[PDB]
RNA sequence: UCGAGGAGGG
DNA sequence: AAGTAGT
DNA sequence: ACTACTTGCCCCCTCAT
């Protein structure tokens, strides 16, 4: 805290090595001899032996005897002991071992030369670390130290090397130590440290380089330790929880330990030394330093305290979330923080946080005096810190620090310019709000402190939905920023309006919720009127009110105002909104649908899909339109009227909105009845063994699959049945409507019936023996036995029903806690292994090694903020409606401009010129719907792009007031050229050569495909009608949104990528019948060796979609089957005489088929399993003589016999051969099918395809699914596509198909684990993911395995996990840590080279003149 | 090597003012504001430092470069008053 | 029956030709789409067996492929008739190299060749050898869904990207060596493909790897 | 003022 | 225990 | 094929050096 002299730097770069012995002798301030911490006459003085001899202090004097500073200065300092004996260094016996295999002892050479090939080519490896693996694993068998070797001229006449003669030891760890064996018996013997020693310090300064250790910073030799330094008290702080007390640290006596059993070893060994007594309490020394840095040794007793507890290692200081790096560096215990309950306000405006008085008298904000506030500052100084507008402490020049509670002279401080005011928290100061678990960056927001009473942060509605905040009785945590500078971060960053928009789904993350959105339906009614009396407080009620009472819709014999009417004085102007529900027309009669023209509804009830978080709604609009505050006062206004409104309308909800109205309860159990009818039939059926299994499924599973279908679908349609009887004024069905709270599902078991429990997906199992319950029968599958609910919540459960609710509501609870850890554990590892890529001023996506991710964000450059879902008006339709929509012919008098449509019309006919234009335009409007649907195969149309242009010209149409009856005074030049050179304006990167201009074409070419598709000018002048006037600011605002859209430099996109796909994996209640979301994600992440199911979708031939038959050829083709899937039984008859047979069923079929052994084996077929694949008893017999050739004489009855056998005998006194023989024929030996496959199900796939006549089509294909992979072999059969054949298993796509491949397979599997549970995320996430996985060359895990071992920094990478045996690499290999990663400056206190970190800030003299 | 600093004629990142850029001046300087440091501009009643820096970014009148840093070391200065600021 | 599997050996003499043609040598697309009958009506003996040695055949680089690689040699792909290749016909077709005096030479392999065999592989530099299975040329993998353009970038068309990216080859994506595009390719260790694929943020998306 | 164990909250 | 890296 | 492994958000009482 005191001035000092030394100039200030940052931290560059860490130089991770190994202390020499001779280097801690040189900073060591004290020889450390006494295990005595005290004065020993406990005089309170430290001796000269332990603690404090010139160590740095502990008491409340001038201590460090060194540093003469005392305590918060003198940081600590070292001493050293000498060891009597070297030991070793337990980080590092791994390691010493394994340089003791690469090294001859006796003679410090490497074994294995440059005269060894794979060794010159193993040396050249310009890794490290890996060229340490290849060496050690050339010469850990290598035993003899070579003396001379065969050269490389000539093996005959060899050549010397210098080499070592002796036999080199095969080396073993026992416990600590080393042992090794030679080469008629061997001889072991245990290798001391000491001779370790003599031989590293004998290894070559280019034999260790080569091992990846450093001259100057790292050698071998220094793993074993010879001088241990000794860390000073504020590492091993005492105690005093009394006087004549003191309490020691676990390191301290751990260190008395050493000191100890050093000084045995050293009299000992001064003394007469028996060999056995001394060398063993040397192994009592090793033991003692080894358990001091690690005493979770695996497979050794943990050294305890004297209370059992052991002691804690330095290692487990380090280690663990509540270590050091993960519990002290890369978080903290923080200042000026603040957590209390929350709740809501309907009078706080969105970007406020109430705070209550308590809290805003106790947080204080650091202001400097300057003659701006000099005077207010006085006066908070004066009020002190009872008050509330007041202030707690000031700060003069010189450093100590008035307390305004004591200060004598606190009622007359003058202040001075240039002191700091410690004032309360007043109003509008930025403070950051934050909700835990912090899953987006939307959970951690800056709010405007509102100072309230009443002990609760309060919080505007709207806000609640990225906090995932209820009122239950959650905390909130408050933090107040403390510089000038790190309230703009929060204010021109963080704030609350800034995050609307989300780029996580490109969408809003804030909406019109609960009452205010219950209300907003009710008031927008049609039948909705408001007086006069109550217009006037609605409208007073809204603060931005312009004073003008809008003249009322009735005038007639009473003004009247519609609820429409006034909620439009919200909505600001210039705001226009276009939806069609569904049976919308542009009269509406439903009410349906949306619109709104300059900011007031024309038509259309109001609800979710218009101020909810919807991607084309009112707020995505009002925030693009009009910007981020003037969406932030939409809220307040619309929750200040509705809300009002609602307040003098009132709403309920009673046990009477679940009334099910007579009849349809007789209607409604009328259909549970015909069901219960339904599955008593199947039963009967499937009892008399006439039902029949699909493929691939089993009787009972083909019997349970009907059953639950016939149940849950009868219950939807009792939910139906109550859903349509429910009136319009059901409070329920009002709030389900508006969209403000309920489903379809809730009516229905409320009101009709619960449906069937599951578990586990089957219905309620036989936990007893053949029954669910003892009030039950056994072998009861009836509906009410397997746990149907027949009652609705309203008439009420029987104790069966309530009892099967109960297990199934159980499995929920169960899959919520059970996956909580796996959801927040893939949560962390996608962020520690995305956290260090941002996007560079070059566009480029890197991490923190300048390693290329992505070479333009998201392959197109964009803010997903600025992103809409658009249509690309030119990929469907006929080839015709194309032409009419877009040709444009000036040679021909009916498909001309017409001259109503603009004013050269007629001058403009037959113009040869004029017309090589606009068909260059058609030819480009053609080759954008050829490249279209190369792109998007399946003919979608609607894909997020950065500008929405049918808003940007809706708002020309507006703003100029267009009508569509005068002609246009633009030119086809006009419009033609103007697009065209429009394009070369929408710039993304920048450099001057054709390498980055092709990079832009590139990042451009979709978006000038929708610009190119809707500026067309047939578009322009017959459906727009657009005036030279409106074109030419509709180009001019196309480009400025355009230039708006492209991504800032400093996105932290590695972070935004993390949390945009762990927050919906929060959200997944889970779970062909796959592997479902959570767990198969946690499979993917991982790079699973062996999935769950993998499946294999095979597409097979063009010219083959219909053909069934061709379908079922392939299933015969490829699935899988042994001699076992079709055998009933197999016996071994004593039938002796190979011309007759004792068995007269055989009788026959032997002098048909017309020296052995008389050992028959006879195979019995079944008739029906072989139907199922096609019989062709021929095919088997003929492949089992194949599998055998010569050695087995075969013969069988004919494909129709009665009896279906198979009679095998040996050819030319163990028996057991034809014992062995049999499990051969059934286990080993296939009949047709490829390995792997198992089950083949034909399902038959929609799939949409362009007509002839041009426009998509639905024509469907038949499709094989798969149970089991075999790429490889699958792909070459015939009649299949193997262009479109796919595998869930992309670790084979890798492998089969390449890395490309492989990426895009990862893609497609994510994103379906994202889809299968309704969510979106946006590509360049997913995008972002699967290309760090990918981006090594193979599939690196998002696992310790994987990036982890990347060669990002050392800081980094150990503040994921493996923390210490990282940093000890580290220290061996003498890394270097670039101080890139954000994670080192995270560590080291610094600002991170990210956001606003990417740059900085220089000052310019010459315009510092300039401007006086 | 100071052969680090890409010449001004050959700047080729955006000429655009990024969220990051503007907060970290506007910040640096309510700062140095806040510092009693001389404003470049007539205060005319502000008194926040934020809003006086935000008036002075509002006129161009802030003296200082932003420099933008590659990802070699390579790097490009840029005064507020050349970068173009939408938001 | 025997008939099934002469047709697999046409698919892979197709997926040859192919594969040879779009390294960069001069073949036609006649040459690619030689048609089902007119294999054996060349390659067949007289019981309708095919002959394998009659398969192999030399290709010349192209006119714009030696504009681009001034040194692209000629390259010889020898068939083998015996299903485990000796290492007598391997030293064969390998002092065959040299003696031609070739760049590249493939050798497809019915189903083993032997570890003495391949012992001869690099010991004809500088010229180079691959070893291609006939069972994983039946399918020409290039033609899936999911294998975007690949292209082979020049000395100094990679020089380029590495100035006008400000990159060492350490920062660029790597490609496997062993990858099946790469050994599509020959695609040998530091040469830098260029990956052309479609994009639904972009129309087109182009990425770099480089080999190992 | 040292920590460990248990019970709870969203 | 899961699951993988390494002996 | 067997063994060596690491590792699984924020926020009161009781006990005993
Ligand atoms: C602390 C991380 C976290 C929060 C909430 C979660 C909700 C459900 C699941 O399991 C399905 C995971 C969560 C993880
Ligand atoms: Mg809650
Ligand atoms: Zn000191």
């Amino acid at each position: 805290q005191q001035y000092s002299s030394a100039p200030l730097r940052t931290v560059k770069e860490v130089q991770f090595g190994l202390f020499s012995p001779e280097e801690v002798r040189a900073i060591s301030v004290a020889k450390i001899r006494f295990p005595e911490t005290m004065d020993e006459t406990q005089t309170r003085a430290k001796i000269g032996g332990l603690n404090d001899p010139r160590l740095g202090s502990i008491d409340r004097n001038l201590k460090c005897q060194t540093c003469q500073e005392g305590m918060n200065e003198c940081p600590g300092h070292f001493g050293h002991i000498d060891l009597a004996k070297p030991v070793f260094h337990v980080g590092f016996i791994a390691k010493i071992k394994k340089v003791c295999e690469c090294v001859c002892m006796h003679c410090g050479k490497l074994l294995l030369d440059e005269h060894n090939e794979l060794m010159r080519q193993a040396l050249a490896i310009k890794d490290s670390k890996k060229r340490f693996a290849a060496i050690w694993t050339l010469c850990k068998t290598k035993m003899v130290c070579e003396t001379d070797v065969p050269s490389e001229d000539d093996p005959t006449q060899l050549v010397s090397r210098g080499g070592c003669g002796n036999t080199q030891p095969t080396i073993r760890k026992d416990g600590l130590k080393l042992v090794g064996s030679w080469k008629d018996e061997p001889e072991l013997r245990v290798l001391s440290t000491e001779e370790i020693l003599n031989i590293f310090k004998h290894i070559s300064v280019k034999d260790f380089t080569s091992l990846g250790f450093n001259e100057v910073f790292s050698r071998p030799e220094w793993m074993i330790l010879t001088c241990l330094p000794v860390p000073p008290p504020p590492v091993r702080p005492s105690i005093s929880f009394n006087e004549s007390q003191r309490g020691e640290d676990d390191l301290t006596f751990k260190l008395a330990d050493i000191l100890k059993a050093n000084i045995s070893l050293e009299t000992l060994e001064h003394n007469g030394a028996p060999h056995h007594a001394i060398e063993e309490a040397e192994s009592l020394l090793q033991f003692h330093v080894a358990t001091y840095m690690d005493n979770d040794i695996a497979g050794q007793p943990q050294a305890l305290q004297k209370s059992g507890r052991p002691v804690k290692s330095i290692r487990a200081r380090l280690k663990g979330k509540e270590g050091r790096i993960r519990g002290n560096l890369m978080g903290k215990r923080v200042d000026f923080s603040a957590r209390t309950v929350i709740s809501g306000d309907p009078n706080l405006e969105l970007d406020q946080v109430g705070v209550p008085k308590s809290i805003a008298k106790t947080l204080t904000y650091p202001e400097v005096v300057t003659p701006y506030n000099i005077d207010r500052l006085t006066q908070l100084v004066r009020n002190g810190p009872n008050e509330h507008p007041g202030a707690k402490y000031v700060i003069r020049d010189s450093g100590d620090r008035i307390d305004l509670r004591y200060s004598k002279r606190a009622g007359d401080i003058q202040l001075q310019y240039g002191w700091k005011v410690e004032r309360h928290i007043m109003d509008n100061d930025p403070v950051l709000f934050n909700r835990q678990p912090s899953l987006h960056k939307m959970s951690m927001m800056a709010h405007r402190v509102k100072v309230i009473p009443y002990s609760t942060f309060r919080l505007n509605l709207s806000v609640t939905s990225p906090y995932n905040a209820d009122f239950d009785g959650d905390e909130m945590n408050l933090h107040v920023p403390q510089s000038e500078e790190t309230r703009a971060e929060l204010s021109q960053l963080c704030a609350v309006p800034l995050q609307i928009v989300s780029p996580q789904s490109n969408k809003p993350c804030m909406g019109i919720v609960q009452d205010t959105l219950c209300g907003i339906r009710k008031l927008t009614l049609r039948d909705t009127f408001i007086e006069l009396d109550q217009v006037l407080n609605m409208l007073y009620w809204v603060p931005d009110w312009d004073g003008v009472i809008p003249t009322p819709a009735i005038i007639k014999p009473k003004p009247l105002w519609s609820g429409k009417q006034i909620l439009s004085v919200a909505i600001p102007n210039g705001i226009h909104l276009q939806r069609f529900d569904e049976g919308t027309t542009l009269l509406s009669p439903k009410d349906n649908g949306m619109l709104i023209i300059d900011g007031q509804i024309i038509f259309g009830v109001v609800e979710k899909k218009t101020v909810g978080s919807s991607n084309g709604g009112l707020i995505h609009v009002v925030t693009r339109e009009k910007g981020p505050q003037v969406c932030a006062k939409l809220f307040g206004n619309i929750q200040k009227v509705v809300n009002f409104w609602l307040l003098h309308n009132g709403f309920s909800t009673g046990i009477g909105d679940t009334i099910a109205d007579g009849p349809t309860m007789r209607e409604i159990t009328e259909t549970i009845a015909e069901a219960k009818k339904k599955v008593l039939d199947v039963t009967k059926e499937a009892q008399a063994n006439l039902l029949t299994a699909k493929h691939g499924m089993t009787l009972r599973e083909s019997f349970e699959d009907n059953v639950v279908r016939f149940l849950n679908e009868a219950r939807d349609k009792a939910g139906r049945l109550a859903e349509v009887n429910l009136k319009d004024l059901n409070n329920v069905k009002q709030m389900v409507m508006a969209g403000s709270k309920g489903s379809f599902i809730n009516i229905a078991q409320m009101s009709a019936c619960v449906g069937q429990q599951s578990v586990e997906g089957k219905r309620i199992a036989f936990g007893f023996v053949d029954r669910t319950l003892p009030h039950f029968s056994k072998d009861d599958y009836s509906p009410e036995s397997k746990g149907f609910v027949e009652n609705s919540y309203l008439r009420g459960l029987t104790p069966q029903e309530f009892f099967f609710h109960a297990m199934g509501g159980r499995e929920g609870l169960i899959d919520t806690a059970v996956k909580t850890a796996e959801t927040g554990y893939i949560q962390r590892r996608l962020v520690k292994a995305l956290e260090d890529i941002m996007v560079h001023y070059d566009n480029t996506t890197r991490n923190s090694l300048g390693n290329v991710i992505q070479f333009i964000y998201g392959e197109d450059g964009m803010d997903a903020a600025h992103i809409e879902k658009q249509s690309l008006d030119t990929i469907g339709g006929s080839d015709a409606a194309f032409e009419k929509r877009y040709r444009v012919d000036l040679l021909n008098t009916d498909h001309t401009l017409d001259p109503s449509l603009l004013e050269s019309g007629s001058e403009i006919l037959g113009d040869l010129k004029l017309q090589v234009l606009l068909d260059e335009e058609y030819k480009q409007l053609v080759k954008d719907r050829k490249f279209l649907r190369e792109v998007f195969v399946d003919g979608e149309a609607n894909w997020p792009l950065p500008v929405n242009i049918r808003r940007i010209i809706q708002n020309a149409q507006q703003t100029f007031h267009i009508d569509h009856t005068k002609p246009s005074d633009l030119t086809i030049k006009d419009i033609v050229l103007g697009v065209k050179d429009l394009q070369e304006n929408l710039l993304v990167l920048r450099g001057k050569n054709e390498i980055i201009q092709n990079a832009q074409r590139d990042a451009v070419t979709l978006f000038c495909c929708l610009l190119r598709s809707r500026l067309a000018t047939r578009r322009v002048l017959q459906e727009y009608r657009l005036t030279k006037q409106a074109f030419d600011w509709v180009l001019s605002n196309i480009e400025a949104q355009f230039l708006r859209s492209v991504v800032h430099p400093g996105e932290m996109v590695g972070v935004l990528a993390a949390q945009s796909i762990g927050e919906p994996a929060t959200q997944m209640t889970l779970n062909k019948k796959v592997t479902s979301g959570v767990p198969r994600l946690k499979e993917i992440l991982n790079v699973a060796k062996n999935m769950k199911t993998p499946s294999l979708t095979v597409y097979l031939e063009p010219g083959h979609a219909a053909d069934q038959e061709q379908a079922k050829l392939i299933r015969s083709a490829i699935e899988h089957t042994t001699l076992k899937s079709v055998t009933i039984a197999s016996e071994i008859y004593y039938d002796p005489d190979p011309r007759s047979t004792v068995i007269p069923e055989d009788e026959e079929i032997i002098q048909l088929h017309f020296q052995q052994s008389p050992w028959l084996l006879r195979l019995e077929l079944d008739r029906a399993a072989m139907n199922d694949k096609d019989l062709t008893m021929g095919q088997v017999g003929e492949r089992i003589k194949q599998t055998f050739k010569n050695d087995l004489f075969v013969i069988w009855s004919e494909d129709n016999d009665e009896k279906l056998i198979i009679r095998c005998r040996v050819v030319r006194e163990e028996d057991h051969m034809l014992k062995k023989i049999e499990n051969t024929m059934l286990e080993n030996i296939t009949l047709r099918g490829v390995e792997n496959i198992e089950r083949v199900v034909m399902m038959k796939y929609d799939r949409k395809v362009p007509s002839p006549t041009g426009e998509y089509v639905k024509e469907p294909e038949w499709v094989l699914e798969t149970d089991g992979v075999n790429l490889s072999e699958v792909m070459t059969v015939p009649g299949i596509d193997p262009t479109r054949i796919y595998t869930n298993s992309f670790i084979d796509i890798m492998e089969v198909l390449g890395i490309e491949a492989g990426r895009a397979a990862l893609y497609k599997e994510v994103y379906n684990v994202i889809a299968s549970d309704g969510s979106y995320v946006n590509y360049r996430h997913m995008a972002l993911l699967v290309d760090v996985m990918t981006t090594q060359g193979g599939l690196t895990s998002v696992t310790r395995h994987g990036f982890n071992r990347s060669n990002t920094g050392a800081l980094m990478r150990c503040s994921f996990e493996e923390t210490v045996e990282i940093l000890f690499e580290a220290g061996a290999s003498a890394e270097l840590d670039d101080c890139r990663g954000v994670s080192e400056n995270v560590i080291l206190g610094q600002m991170a080279p990210i956001g606003t970190g990417a740059f900085d800030v220089m000052i310019d003299e010459e315009s510092l003149v300039k401007y006086m | 090597l100071k052969e680090k600093a890409i010449p001004k004629d050959q700047r080729a990142t955006t000429p655009y003012m990024t969220k990051y850029e503007r907060a970290r001046i506007l910040g640096t300087r309510a700062l140095q504001i806040s510092m009693n440091a001389p404003v470049f501009v007539d205060l005319e009643g502000e008194t926040d430092p934020l809003r006086i820096a935000m008036k002075e970014l509002a006129e161009k009148k802030i003296p200082l470069v932003i420099r933008r840093y590659l990802p070699d070391g390579s790097f490009e200065d840029w005064s507020v008053e050349e970068l173009i600021v939408d938001l | 029956e025997n008939e099934r599997n002469i047709s697999r050996l046409w698919r892979a003499f197709r997926t040859v030709k192919e594969m040879v043609k779009d390294r960069g040598y001069f073949i036609t697309q006649e040459e690619v789409e030689l048609p089902l009958e007119d294999f054996k009506a060349k390659y067949c003996d007289s019981m309708g067996r095919p002959q394998r040695k009659m398969m192999s055949f030399q290709a010349n680089p192209t006119e714009e492929s030696i504009s681009k690689f001034p040194d692209m040699g000629s390259l010889w792909v020898e068939f083998c008739d015996e299903p485990s290749v000796g290492v007598k016909t391997m030293k064969t077709f390998v002092i065959h190299i040299q003696e031609k005096n070739f760049q590249t030479g493939i050798f497809v392999y019915q189903n083993n060749i032997t570890p003495s065999a391949m012992k001869l592989v690099p010991s004809i530099p500088p010229a180079t050898i691959e070893t291609f299975n006939e069972a994983a040329l039946v399918v020409n993998i290039t033609h899936h869904e999911l294998v975007p353009k690949h292209i082979r970038l020049s000395s100094d068309e990679k020089r380029e990207l590495l100035k006008r990216y400000r990159l060492k080859e350490s920062q660029l994506p790597r490609i496997q060596r062993a990858d099946p595009v790469a050994l599509y390719l020959g695609l040998k260790r530091g040469e830098v493909v260029k990956i052309i694929r479609k994009s639904e943020t972009s129309g087109r998306y182009a990425s770099y790897r480089i080999c190992m």
